[PDB]
């Protein structure tokens, strides 16, 4: 029982790290789309 | 549960490295695109002065 408790605590810490990484990743993909759009817009500007 | 969560962590970090590299690439691309747009403005300016 005690080992189960401790390992589940460790699992929960793992999950916290995972979801922190996940929110970072959501920010990153939003940045990716925004930056692609910005690159295309400024490329069209440069074309003109 | 522990092992599955660890595997998810691993693949998640893999895709995180992928997207971080892509972000660096595209941010630098936008940087240079904007700088060259400004320089194109400078070039039209010089030609019109001539």
């Amino acid at each position: 029982q005690m080992a189960n408790e401790l390992m589940e605590r460790q699992n929960i810490q793992q999950i916290s790290d995972n979801k922190h990484i996940e929110e970072q990743l959501a920010e990153k993909k939003a940045d990716v789309e925004i930056l692609k759009n910005q690159v295309s817009a400024f490329a069209s500007d440069l074309s003109s | 549960e522990k092992d599955y969560l660890q595997k998810k962590y691993n693949e998640l970090q893999e895709e995180k490295s992928k997207l971080e590299a892509q972000i660096n690439l595209l941010t630098q691309s936008l940087r240079q695109t904007e700088t060259e747009a400004g320089r194109a403005e400078i070039d039209k300016r010089n030609i019109e002065d001539q």
